[PDB]
């Protein structure tokens, strides 16, 4: 997609589906009050994030695009596990082995190849820069 | 015998401010320090080997992150060879397009771009900022807080702030356990005042993300980064943890920016001998490297540090300019008290207000400063009329508008009634009709009846621990006689599905229209081009109260 | 010199104690907080508040960080009630609890120039009642919009010197008052 | 029931200011009025036949003066055809030299140059001003007055003002017959504070010229011009009488500028339906046409008029920019009260302070505003510390400096004793030692003993009617214990012999060195060029009182 | 309360002329802060007459500028001394032989004038008529007078100006 | 003279003489006290003003140079007469004949041809725009 395709809400709203494959139009007050859509339905998809990544690159924002491609991989990870991995990346929380198993989990279980590599990169540098459990 | 002239001057507010002489060894110098590294870069095999005098064998985590993700290596050697004076000239030259500059600055090292902007005076920086600002239309962000965490007052103050023109509003808590109530009240009140206002609740990072996942916020901003490794460590993050957090927000379709600002590393004790501006440039490149679309900077909460030393307020403008020049959204502070002097805080504000930034302030206090839970903003509610008058005097769009007292009373009343219905539908501690009235006519929390805090705390935390989400608020409004507000609240949640407002500088105006740097691109090319205050927006700004007519 | 260290701090036995955790420079490099309130006085009022609510008061010193959050988390790690009070040399204070993110808290006192010995006493009184699994009325919030203009530069200078007393890897030490 | 939010806002000082909706028919509109004429010029046989839509048959005296003397007719037709947007772009483009622009602007008509600057926002106007300012070094001018016309206090305040950095100082009189005493006090105190400070005493025009002929002033500034013929007439002048007056001052070796300023025609009742900025451009061109080197403008005394209407403070910056762009020295106002609000008056001042002008203010009050006999300035003596702090915050040279209390006390005391010796040597009503001490430590006239005003004005008028001249003051100083001051006063008189300080933007700095746009040419070409605050001057500005040293 | 009684004429040294502008006591009846024109005249006349001097009131039409209003007054005054008063209240004591824009005493901030000041103005005028040297009326100065009243001063003057009649000689007035 | 000759006081002080042919070095405290030099001695010459006019022209300031040339002519008119002529040019002060007589007197008595022409111009225009005696 190009910048002429943006905003998706206005140019191509039909490109936007939800995790459970609902449409933008499915989210009405009537459907909310009767639990025909719930919060589990109302979550952005990897396809939508990858479209925005395409638009960002076309806007000349390659780094924003890489953020969005990471985010696409992370839609598959449940909320609880997102917070676990974030915490495990904060200083002195993790052993190197614990970080590397997070990376293998991301890759093996969620196909989050970019995020897994991002975590392995952190684990390597956390050794040299002494940010692992027990380095404080 | 004392001079009565000097006695009169000794009593002036400005002489209560904190000033210090430069202390270079601990980084207590705003810019242009002798310890700052000279710009340089060496690249072998597509990988940086030397960055601003430092070999890769000596990189801290910040250097590694910037060297690997923060610099366009395809032109870094080319731009490093260019003359810094000529580059500064290009920044303020109205005939050098923003699109011609961004490929150059995004290939600069942190030391290089600091060297460039340090050749500029504040007039040149403002001339550059009106061009390098990513969004063509400037905007404004407000704080909405009070010292009692009174949710009724928050919803009313938020409705008034949205009515006055703020496109983003931010709350915070005296008592952290109150935060779910502050977030819901802020969101409800903001949508009542203007549907599409984005809201955030600034907390510890894991807590703030969880609150966002439940749907009670629209975005997050106070996602802090820092310019030296020991400071970053005491902020409880690394560049990789913060980069992962940024992508986690996006993975839930939530807009976010980082926060940094000159003087944080001094304030936290490890400036590593460097000037505030050079360390802030590292923070800006960390933000770029993470793929985060925007940054709140301009000293922000540490404004007491650069303002104490020479050229500190110029350095604050320079760090804003570095941010926009690197093609990041810039929410440019003007949100924190640093002086007892009205003259001095006005000069500090005008640096961003005159050219315009994506958010001229990242936290104008929409409440009296005594209620400001960020310990005071550079402007507060009692300044609203002055702010509008200066817009009109100078023909500058500062993002806000004059408003009618009758309208504000009505919209504050509706926001409190809507929140009262949310609390009744969701089974939260009652909001009484006496409080709706109080919130309607309040100036601040001194005008509010006391609430049972311990009962609010208990039910706020039940929202978290039972994972009560934003759809419960929609339902309560819809079952409580606020179909219109419920729909607006639903429309905010739907914006998290499209990804549109994840882009640089995105706000939501009009009838749910996203307005970002992508579809509102800044096209400044000198006089009569670029954003101009005109038309009905100018008619709005002209219409200040008390203007007598002679017809 | 009114604080002496009796040994490395120990995981608390019983469930009716609160650990006061002070930073490394507290009580030596400076005996006074940012506005002249004696350190010895701050302990006494916080110590008194804990005990008048029927709870024991323990005092420990921390060394790994000069940041009042990480200091407090060390206290709530060793407190048999999970409740701790972190106190910085320049006066910044926080009531912390086991299980909380290091940068979260139960109550926070983030403008040291506004703290009075009366407020210090209600802190220990509130801290003990947290240990008792009560929900006290939190200490009334103190906020002055001119606190930063007057004192933030002085706070940065004072904290810069506090960080000189940080000792990587050294465990917290138990304190007799 | 009333909102306490709006009760709080209603109490704010800014809501005591005067605001009005635009009143087109009476000129109560700052700029960009639908009644302003479309730019135009036609030339036949080297004479203008049409000026901005008006035929020569209908010219008033102002049109005639501008058409005949104020526009470079060799290039006016070419410049009139140029894109006004591109011309505005050239003003703020850092790579278009001031010397490439001045040939174009001096060929424009008043309506043409107004159309050019009206395309600009204030950031663009400030970017242009730092380039078009004639003198490379910015400067500052103060008011020195008091409500009693007390001459001892004038000399002391003048010495303090000179010491703080003002390069020109101006007095005025509550009782006009006092003026010779005010002028001599100002001249003496200014030379004590810094030899070379230029002094003026603002009076009715014939009275002020006579006082200058006697040698009791160094220059004149309030030489008023106006933008409609009926207002000019109530000003008791025409363009030809004011042009003759300008040449009369020069013929006595005295520097002068004209004064104008948006809103004067509205205040005086005949704006002829035109915007303030258009009428002010007529005034700027009258100044250019008369061959006057500079202009005090930026609304000046009528600031309550443009500030009442939308874009009025922007229009004030625009009229300053027009003045500099026409290669006139610009003494850019910031000298008159218009608001109860500290925020509002700071925004108004920064428009000129941030880029720099030849005189950032043309009357910062060096006394508290209760003593300001121009009815109050936009800054006063109680702002001195704020002004210095902002210089240091922004790294901007605003022309002033932090000063030590012990130094001010000593310089004020010396100025009072010097005037005491003048009065004794000239047999004027004496200045007592008690008055010298009071003036030394005074904040303003409330700190001063009362003088016999009737005796003072008797002897002041004898100075005029017996033609007692400036050499009598020199003599009294040289025989009364102040040969140093006497020499400095003589050196001022000697500068009137050489003509050097008659040139655009001239001040006298250091050891009698003239500094004007001729030998201090503004060479701005973008970042790291032109005037930059640096070196010892930066060290001086950084040394504000109260800076803790860790 | 003001009635024209014919063209004012030049009878000598024992009189001060009060010259009021064209709209004084007509379409404007109070000054810029609401002091009635009848109250102002009463106090100025009383201050002149308490000094043993006659007061004679004229209306002027050639200019609405208070200096030029005073100047036609001082040409006709038997003592050469006159007082000019605009509708908005600005006042000047003038003297024959001075330039139009000079004077003896000037009151250039009308909002600060009180009925007491007006009386002291008439007193000083009559003393100048007697060739005495009165202590000038104490100077009134308020740095906020222009912020509060300059726009209104301009508006009131724009309106006073509409009653100017060029070439029209001044009219003597009888007070009610 | 050129801009390179400016300031005359620094680069060519010996070019600067007074109305009575004194030099800058003649103006000392001793010569003032003794009346060896006096106020009459201490007035700029037409030669100095014409040098400054030349400098103004070289600096690109033709109108300023014109002003200085008018001023050079006026150095010869006494202070009293300068004031009479200035007042005669003010509105409603003069008949047309009175202004033409001033112009003739300026040219014939003082050789002030440029000022004479300037006053004649005013006289002409004052008729049309009604600024002569009796037009108020
Ligand atoms: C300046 C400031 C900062 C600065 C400096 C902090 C530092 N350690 O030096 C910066 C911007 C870096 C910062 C960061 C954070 N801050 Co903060 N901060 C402030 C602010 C605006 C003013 C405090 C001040 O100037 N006091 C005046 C001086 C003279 O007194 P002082 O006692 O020396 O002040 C010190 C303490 O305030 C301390 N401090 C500052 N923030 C925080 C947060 C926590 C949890 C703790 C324990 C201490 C602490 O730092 C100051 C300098 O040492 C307050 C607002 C307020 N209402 O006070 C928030 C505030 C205290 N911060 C807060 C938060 C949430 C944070 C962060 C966790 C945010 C994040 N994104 O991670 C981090 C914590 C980082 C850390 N290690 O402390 C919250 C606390 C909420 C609560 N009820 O617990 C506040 C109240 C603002 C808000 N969002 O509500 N903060
Ligand atoms: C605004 C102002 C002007 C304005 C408006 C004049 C007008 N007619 O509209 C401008 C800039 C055009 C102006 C011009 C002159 N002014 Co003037 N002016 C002021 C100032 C700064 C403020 C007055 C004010 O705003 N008051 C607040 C309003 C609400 O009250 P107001 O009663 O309506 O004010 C009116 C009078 O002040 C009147 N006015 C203003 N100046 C003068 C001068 C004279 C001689 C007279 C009779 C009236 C007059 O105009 C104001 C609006 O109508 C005063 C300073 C002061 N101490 O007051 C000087 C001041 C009054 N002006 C003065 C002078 C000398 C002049 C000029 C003669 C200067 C000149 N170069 O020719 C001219 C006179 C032109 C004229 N026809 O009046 C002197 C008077 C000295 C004295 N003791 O006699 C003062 C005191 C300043 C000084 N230099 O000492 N002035
Ligand atoms: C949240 N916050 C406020 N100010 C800052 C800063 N300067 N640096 C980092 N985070 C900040
Ligand atoms: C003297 N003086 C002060 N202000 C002005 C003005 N606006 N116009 C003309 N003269 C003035
Ligand atoms: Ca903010
Ligand atoms: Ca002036
Ligand atoms: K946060
Ligand atoms: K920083
Ligand atoms: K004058
Ligand atoms: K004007």
């Amino acid at each position: 997609a190009r910048v002429s395709d943006y905003p998706l809400a206005n140019k191509h709203p039909e490109w936007v589906k939800t995790a459970t494959n609902k449409t933008l139009d499915d989210f009405t007050l009537e459907n909310v009050l009767s639990n025909k859509v719930t919060a589990q339905d109302m979550r952005i998809t990897p396809e939508t994030l990858r479209l925005q990544a395409s638009i960002a690159k076309d806007a000349g924002r390659d780094r924003l695009a890489m953020n969005f491609e990471r985010a696409a991989e992370l839609t598959a990870v449940p909320d609880d596990r997102i917070l676990e991995i974030y915490n495990a990346l904060r200083p002195y929380r993790s052993t190197k082995e614990e970080l590397l198993a997070i990376a293998d989990d991301l890759e093996s279980r969620y196909q989050a190849k970019i995020c897994a590599a991002f975590v392995r990169e952190a684990a390597t540098l956390y050794v040299e820069r002494k940010k692992l459990k027990g380095d404080d | 015998m004392r001079s009565k002239r000097f006695e009169a001057l000794a009593k002036r507010p400005v002489n209560q401010d904190g000033f210090v002489k430069e202390w270079i060894e601990e980084g207590f110098i705003a810019m242009e320090s002798p310890n700052d590294p000279k710009p340089s870069i060496k690249i072998v095999n597509g990988a940086v080997t030397e960055l601003d005098g430092k070999p890769v064998s000596d990189f801290d985590l910040i250097d590694h992150f910037i060297a690997r993700y923060g610099i366009n290596l395809n032109r870094a050697e080319e731009v490093m060879a260019m003359d810094s004076v000529k580059l500064a000239n290009m920044l303020c030259d109205p005939n050098v397009k923003r699109s011609e500059i961004v490929p150059l600055t995004t290939a600069m090292t942190p030391a290089k771009i600091v060297e460039v902007v340090s050749h500029m005076n504040v007039v040149e920086m403002m001339m550059a900022m009106q061009k390098m600002r990513a969004r063509r239309t400037p905007s404004q962000q407000a704080h909405v807080t009070n010292v009692k965490d009174n949710p009724v007052q928050i919803a009313a103050d938020a409705a008034e702030g949205a009515w006055r023109g703020f496109d983003e509003q931010e709350t915070a808590v005296a008592v952290a356990r109150y935060a779910p109530f502050n977030a819901i009240a802020l969101l409800v009140g903001s949508q009542v005042g203007r549907p599409g206002v984005l809201t955030q609740c600034s907390l510890e990072e894991a807590t703030e993300l969880k609150l966002g996942m439940l749907g009670h916020t629209c975005y997050a901003e106070t996602i802090s980064v820092y310019g030296t490794e020991p400071v970053f460590t005491d902020g409880d993050d690394t560049p990789w943890s913060k980069g992962f957090l940024a992508s986690s927000y996006a993975s839930r379709g939530l807009k976010m920016r980082f926060t940094s600002g000159s003087g944080s590393e001094v304030q936290m004790g490890y400036a590593e001998g460097k000037s505030m501006l050079y360390l802030e440039a590292r923070c800006i490149y960390i933000t770029k490297a993470a793929g985060v679309q925007g940054l709140q900077n301009g000293s922000v909460s540490c404004i007491g540090v650069p303002s104490a030393v020479p050229s500190g307020i110029r350095a604050v403008l320079a760090e804003n300019l570095i941010c926009s020049s690197l093609d990041l959204e810039c929410a440019s502070s003007n949100d924190q008290t640093f002086t007892h002097s009205d003259m001095r805080r006005t000069a500090r504000l005008l640096m961003q207000f005159l050219p315009g930034t994506d958010f001229i302030s990242s936290g104008y206090s929409a409440v009296p400063n005594y209620d400001n839970m960020f310990a005071g903003s550079n402007e507060d509610a009692e300044d609203f009329d002055d702010y509008n008058v200066i817009q009109r005097d100078l023909k500058v769009d500062g993002g806000l508008r004059p408003v009618r007292e009758e309208d504000v009373i009505a919209i504050r009343n509706k926001a409190a009634r809507a929140l009262q219905a949310v609390f009744a539908g969701m089974g939260l501690p009652p909001i009484t009709d006496e409080e709706v009235e109080a919130a309607t006519y309040a100036h601040g929390s001194k005008d509010m009846p006391e609430r049972n805090i311990v009962e609010d705390i208990k039910f706020a935390q039940e929202i978290i621990n039972k994972n009560r989400n934003g759809l419960e608020v929609v339902k309560a409004l819809a079952q409580g006689g606020f179909t219109d507000v419920a729909q607006d609240m639903l429309n905010i949640q739907k914006a998290k599905l499209t990804g549109d407002y994840l882009h640089t500088s995105a706000i939501i105006v009009g009838d749910g229209q996203v307005l970002s740097a992508v579809n509102d691109v800044n096209d400044y090319a000198g006089p009569a081009t670029g954003y101009r205050l005109q038309g009905e927006r100018w008619e709005e700004i002209k219409n200040i109260p008390g203007a007598l007519d002679p017809n | 010199g009114f604080l002496t260290e009796v040994g490395e701090a120990r995981q608390g036995t019983q469930q009716d104690e609160v650990i006061i955790a002070v930073g490394p420079a507290f009580g030596l490099a400076q005996t006074v907080n940012i506005v002249g309130i004696p350190h010895k006085s701050i302990l006494r009022e916080v110590i008194a508040g804990i005990e008048e609510e029927g709870i024991k008061a323990r005092v420990i010193r921390c060394f790994k960080s000069s940041d009042v959050a990480f200091v407090a988390v060390e206290g709530n790690r060793l407190s048999g009630s999970g409740i701790s009070i972190g106190i910085q040399s320049k006066g910044t204070t926080v009531i912390h609890q086991q299980g909380l993110p290091p940068l979260s808290n139960l109550e926070l006192f983030p403008q040291a120039p506004l703290l009075t010995l009366e407020t210090y006493r209600q802190i220990g009184k509130n801290a003990a009642r947290y240990a008792k699994r009560e929900s006290p009325q939190p200490v009334p919030t103190l906020n002055d919009q001119m606190a930063r203009p007057k004192y933030q530069a002085k706070s940065a200078i004072l904290h810069i010197k506090e960080t000189k007393y940080v000792v990587t890897g050294k465990n917290p030490q138990e304190l007799r008052v």
